[PDB]
RNA sequence: AGCGUGUGCCUACCCUACGCCGGCAGGCGCGGGUAACCCGUUGAACCCCAUUCGUGAUGGGGAUCGGGGAUUGCAAUUAUUC
RNA sequence: AGGAGUGGAGCCUGCGGCUUAAUUUGACUCAACACGGGAAACCUCACCCGGCCCGGACACGGACAGGAUUGACAGAUUGAUA
């Protein structure tokens, strides 16, 4: 009954659109919803030399890859969540539904 | 002159002694080396040097048994044997007097030629 | 380019024409006199024969040895 | 036998064990986050993986 | 490459029954990750399939470290002629 | 690795990229390319070859990955479509100057 | 007087097998003997001592420069 | 304090609390964490406070070198590292 | 205008030279010299001294099922239960 949706995405606006649709999907069906908890975004970092050889001035590229995690708690029966979460997802976002 | 000993132990006392008891006598590197377990890989070439160990012919100096093994321990069991330590190029004829115990056969070989300086 | 030592050759296989006749002895009647020992290993039942060397017996693929 | 010598030297650790998953070469490896991918390959495929230059 | 004949038959059965076969460029791989229980090394798969390639029965594409072998119409006829298969049955890429 | 493999395989077939949707039970992987009829093969032979490849390589289960091969709308503004276009014009034996003006003229008239 | 064996400058000696602190005139004698032992056996370590070089595995290219 | 990292595809190899043995390096049990969940409230150094020292190559400096003890590994000698 | 230095000392390290079986090698003003993500015990490794294997597709002509070829414990031999 306490069902915990984990929205993890690389993009923010796709993740904010999905978590906004899951608040509208929880408000229209009138089930009690703990708000989307913004988790601390993880910046995956790789700093390589630019040069494929060793013969320039030592320039470095610094590749970030931000991963944003939200999570939403619902007071909802199982099959109601199975219907909600299966509708209108966009491929940037990864959705993991925890039953209990 | 006097009867040489390792740590505080006579050579025949060293020689009729188990590996487990011989461990507690020499330095910690050689304890580690021989405690890891008996040697079954291409380290059963160590076990094949045990066969070359058990091939001392009657009364003279024995013939040279050659080794591409520089990580081999000079056991008291080995002492008296004539060994050819491989430099990578040449087998150096090395006898092992009983004060070599603990050390490795490879270190005794020069491996690298000494370096005089032209200019 | 030119090297010092003379070359090493490969082992040439000493191939035998009709090597099957040696393993058996034909009788005057329709029977046999099997010369060389049959392999007692589990892999090969009673079909595979052992080697008959000068001072011991040996089988090839199961790699089984019997000294006198 | 030859099968007892062909691959008998251990490949359990060191930069003679792991290699680039593209180049197949043994140098400048990005092991971080299980890329297992040499630094010139990563610099080619960064965009395709999701790595972006911002700051 | 000299192989046990049972291996080469197992490889050609697997190349036929599915319309494609893949493999990693790894000579030092004792078991092919698909054709596992029939104990084939990976180098026997590579060298069987590049023998199929040479005489123009299979098509070669190589990505990162993975060989990909598409079986072509001459290869279809060669394998059904080789393994003694019925011409009724098709590889899994000609069936919709 | 998907995008590299599909570049090396479907280059001459007018390749333009991938889009993979990781859905529950299925992988809705969509090849976006110019000639859909060239990539799909003969009655979807080369569709099913590529599904069987991706299945056997990446370790996806039996038919839990299925490929589509959709069409590039206004292919004059796709960069790698006009790169491979220019590539197979030069490799075909056409002169460098004529080919380059030919691509440049097309992508301008395309509305870039 | 209960000073442990882990605390002495000659632990598990090669000739007598005894844990003992060795002091000034004895230490100079025992250092001479340790170099003389490695010398006579013709070990790589004793040979590097004989040649007046770095023995504990340094690079002699740029340092040791007297 | 603040950035991070942390159990892998092939790939073995993670970060570690807590309890015992050992001076120490370290060992043996058992836990937690695939992570704002555990290590972690990251009890970091400099700094801060109180002893000893006393212008001396000195308790500055820690090179070189002897002897010993542990760990990683298939293997350390040309001293792996501690 | 100054601050902390570097250049002097020791050591770590890279380069030239010397040496060596080999001391693998690229780069030499800024824009070579803790740079090749290059902290190499093995692997890496390209260098040196030895010894295995074919992983020489396919096509053609011979050898060949009256067997073309695979592999193989001893004892030698070797570094090796190559």
């Amino acid at each position: 009954h306490r069902i915990r949706i984990t929205l993890t995405s690389r993009n923010v606006k796709s993740l904010e659109k999905v978590c906004a649709d899951l608040i509208r999907g929880a408000k229209e069906k009138n089930l009690k919803v703990k708000g989307p908890v913004r988790m601390p975004t993880k910046t995956l970092r790789i700093t390589t030399r630019k040069t494929p050889c060793g013969e320039g001035s030592k320039t470095w590229d610094r590749f970030q890859m931000r991963i944003h995690k939200r999570l939403i708690d619902l007071h909802s029966p199982s099959e109601i969540v199975k219907q909600i979460t299966s509708i209108s997802i966009e491929p940037g976002v990864e959705v993991e539904v925890t039953i209990a | 002159f006097r009867k040489f000993t390792y740590r505080g132990v006579d050579l025949d006392q060293l020689l009729d002694m188990s590996y487990e008891q011989l461990m507690q006598l020499y330095s910690a590197r050689q304890r580690r080396r021989l405690s890891r377990g008996l040697r079954r890989k291409q380290h059963s070439l160590l076990k094949r040097l045990r066969k070359a160990k058990k091939e001392a012919p009657p009364m003279e100096k024995p013939e040279v048994v050659k080794t591409h093994l520089r990580d081999m321990i000079i056991l008291p069991e080995m002492v008296g044997s004539m060994v050819g330590v491989y430099n990578g190029k040449t087998f150096n004829q090395v006898e092992i007097k009983p004060e070599m115990i603990g050390h490795y056969l490879g270190e005794f070989s020069i491996t690298y030629k000494p370096v005089k300086h032209g200019r | 380019k030119s090297y010092t030592t003379p070359k090493k050759n490969k082992h040439k296989r000493k191939k035998v024409k009709l090597a099957v006749l040696k393993y058996y002895k034909v009788d005057e009647n329709g029977k046999i006199s099997r010369l060389r020992r049959e392999c007692p290993s589990d892999e090969c039942g009673a079909g595979v024969f052992m080697a008959s060397h000068f001072d011991r017996h040996y089988c090839g693929k199961c790699c089984l040895t019997y000294c006198f | 036998g030859h099968q007892q010598l062909y691959w008998s030297h251990p490949r359990k650790f060191g930069q003679g064990s792991r290699s680039c998953r593209v180049c197949s070469n043994r140098h400048g490896l990005i092991r971080k986050y299980g890329l297992n991918m040499c630094r010139q390959c990563f610099r080619q495929y960064a965009k395709d993986i999701g790595f972006i230059k911002l700051d | 490459m000299l192989m046990p004949k049972k291996n080469r038959i197992a490889i050609y059965e697997l190349l036929f029954k599915e319309g494609v076969m893949v493999a990693k460029k790894d000579v030092h791989m004792p078991k092919h990750p698909e054709l596992a229980d029939k104990n084939v090394p990976n180098l026997h798969v590579m060298k069987a399939m590049q023998s199929l390639k040479s005489r123009g029965y299979v098509k070669e594409q190589f990505a990162w470290r993975h060989f990909y072998w598409y079986l072509t119409n001459e290869g279809i006829q060669y394998l059904r002629d080789y393994l003694h298969l019925p011409p009724e049955i098709v590889p899994a890429t000609l069936r919709r | 690795e998907l995008n590299e493999f599909l570049t090396r395989e479907l280059a001459e077939d007018g390749y333009s990229g991938v889009e993979v949707r990781v859905t529950p039970t299925r992988t809705e992987i969509i090849i976006l390319a110019t000639r859909t009829q060239n990539v799909l093969g003969e009655k979807g032979r080369r569709i099913r070859e590529l599904t069987a490849v991706v299945q056997k390589r990446f370790g996806f289960p039996e038919g839990s990955v299925e490929l589509y091969a959709e069409k590039v709308a206004t292919r004059g503004l796709c960069a790698i479509a006009q790169a491979e276009s220019l590539r197979y014009k030069l490799l075909g034996g056409l002169a460098v100057r004529r080919a380059c003006y030919g691509v440049l003229r097309f992508i301008m008239e395309s509305g870039a | 007087y209960k000073i442990p064996d882990w605390f002495l400058n000659r632990q598990k000696d090669v000739k007598d097998g005894k844990y003992s602190q060795v002091l000034a005139n004895g230490l100079d004698n025992k250092l001479r003997e340790d170099l003389e032992r490695l010398k006579k056996i013709r070990a790589h370590r004793g040979l590097r001592h004989f040649w007046g070089l770095r023995v504990r595995g340094q690079h002699t290219k740029t340092t040791g420069r007297r």
